[PDB]
């Protein structure tokens, strides 16, 4: 298509002070930018058209030549990032901005798209445009009367706005998204829905004072209840999303612990997807590593049993993460706390794991059962056996070779202490 | 003092530092470990620090890539195709 038709004649046309011939050339920019998904943006930039394009927003009186141009503009900002930065340099943002307030629906729309692809370029783009003041303009379309088709490509431009993280958005933007994230977070339709839940798994993985933000909304009690949904994509990005959550502080844990959301996953350990029982491990790893409080939710949350059942006879992935939170309880438990785990077979299924050839895990299994024989004092011999019996005892003395120094090492010093 | 995964560049540098501050220092409690770590933290340059902030990059890296519904996350950029 590009080697059929001259792009000089169509950057002079476009040029032209006849509007038919001016709208023509444009049009046939624009669909030499969205014929398909390999446009030859760079040909098109180095012809010159990009100022002709953005003269064209400025045109009030002829709404179809800044559709038209928007059009163009939006998928050439669509690229790399040099081809963003091109628009950018261009100066069209402004001109965008001014388009959000156009009476011409698909204007609008088509300046919203545009500039979603320059917020999604980077840290430096998104809090430019946002320091244009986008963010006012961009959330007042979101209503009842707002067409299903345009407010699915507004939920976007807001997950661009939460995405990179050095540096976050500041602070009065999250601020501002987050109101309309808990409108957004009622909606029937799937990929508002989803969109939604991946804008805040974006600002609950950007750090905890992010988080602390997403808290403070409100919304988290409105996040929670969907790691239950029916769609299975608003399952995991919201599983995403309040794992992102307990990775912060003590408290920022205990704000969704207190949302019940260990309710949701007895039905999220025994999910068929083995992805989703990974995730759900690791969530729980993340709260095994908090305070006792927590160890004890975990508890009394009836998982421990899932939690060890899912170590025994499970994939390697969720295996891999039920060591972790199994270790991870030995670290933060109380001597009751590991002695409920004991009672509940996990010295079997525990020691089974160093066999692994995975060097981390092994060394976090042999963590676990150091500080399991170190926390049970008077009946440190009673465990002894109990590794012994399993088979464990064997394992660990094989582990006396092993490659790795921090293993080696930690399982002679296991053996001379209890062996 | 939490250990969460993925571990940002203090938590994975602190991870090597205690267990040789353990062997080192026996009758030292875990909270007093910590706090000297987030300590002496401070103290290093950008040029230590960079290992550990690279792997916390990698490990970041990893986690979103291993995110069950990968694939059908929304995109950066999208095209207005016809």
């Amino acid at each position: 298509r590009v080697q059929n038709t001259s792009l000089e004649a169509i950057v002079q046309n476009a040029s032209s002070d006849n509007q038919g011939i001016q709208l023509s050339a444009v049009q046939a920019a624009r669909k030499l930018l969205s014929s398909d998904r390999n446009p030859p943006i760079d040909d098109l930039i180095k012809s010159g058209i990009l100022p002709i394009l953005v003269h064209c927003l400025e045109r009030d009186d002829n709404p179809s030549l800044q559709f038209e141009a928007a059009w163009a503009l939006t998928n050439i900002a669509s690229g790399t990032s040099e081809q963003t930065q091109a628009v950018v340099q261009s100066n069209a943002v402004p001109l965008f901005l001014r388009l959000l307030h156009s009476p011409h629906q698909n204007v609008c729309e088509q300046a919203v798209w545009a500039l979603g692809n320059i917020i999604g370029d980077g840290p430096q783009c998104r809090d430019y445009v946002i320091s244009l003041g986008v963010v006012k303009p961009l959330l007042s379309f979101i209503s009842p009367s707002i067409p299903i088709t345009f407010l699915r490509n507004v939920t976007w431009v807001m997950v661009n706005l939460c995405r990179h993280k050095d540096p976050p958005p500041p602070m009065e933007t999250i601020q501002e998204i987050l109101p309309a994230l808990c409108v957004l977070i009622h909606h029937t339709d799937v990929n508002i829905l989803v969109d939604t839940v991946w804008a805040l798994s974006y600002l609950t993985d950007a750090g905890n004072e992010q988080i602390q933000m997403v808290i403070d909304s409100g919304i988290v009690p409105h996040l929670v209840p969907l790691l239950s949904h029916q769609e299975v994509k608003v399952q995991t990005a919201a599983l995403r999303a309040v794992g992102n959550i307990v990775t912060g502080t003590d408290e920022q844990t205990q704000v969704v612990l207190n949302c019940d959301a260990l309710s949701h996953f007895p039905a999220l350990l025994t999910h068929p997807k083995e992805k989703i029982n990974k995730e759900a491990v690791w969530f729980l790893s993340n709260i095994t590593a908090g305070n006792q409080q927590q160890v004890q939710a975990v508890i009394d949350a009836n998982l421990v049993p899932m939690i060890i059942h899912l170590l025994d006879k499970g994939d390697f992935g969720t295996q891999k993460e039920a060591a972790w939170a199994i270790s991870n309880l030995t670290i933060s438990g109380r001597k009751d706390q590991v002695a409920y785990l004991i009672q509940q077979n996990v010295i079997p299924p525990f020691c089974n794991l160093l066999t692994v050839k995975d060097a981390q895990v092994v060394q976090v299994v042999l963590d676990g059962l150091s500080n399991i024989l170190k926390m049970a004092e008077d009946e440190a011999e009673t465990i002894g056996n109990l590794i012994e019996e399993c088979g464990g005892l064997e394992k660990i003395e094989q582990l006396q070779n092993h490659e790795n120094e921090d293993i080696y090492k930690l399982a002679y010093e296991i053996i001379d202490q209890f062996f | 003092d939490r250990v969460k995964r993925p571990m940002n560049a203090f938590m994975v540098w602190s991870r090597g530092q205690r267990r040789k501050m353990a062997q080192e220092n026996p009758k030292m409690h875990n909270s007093e470990i910590s706090k000297r770590l987030g300590a002496e933290w401070k103290l290093l340059s950008e040029t230590e620090k960079r290992p550990f902030i690279d792997e916390a990059k990698r490990l970041r890296a990893l986690h979103m890539k291993e995110h069950p519904d990968y694939k059908y996350r929304p995109r950066r950029k999208t095209k207005t195709l016809m």
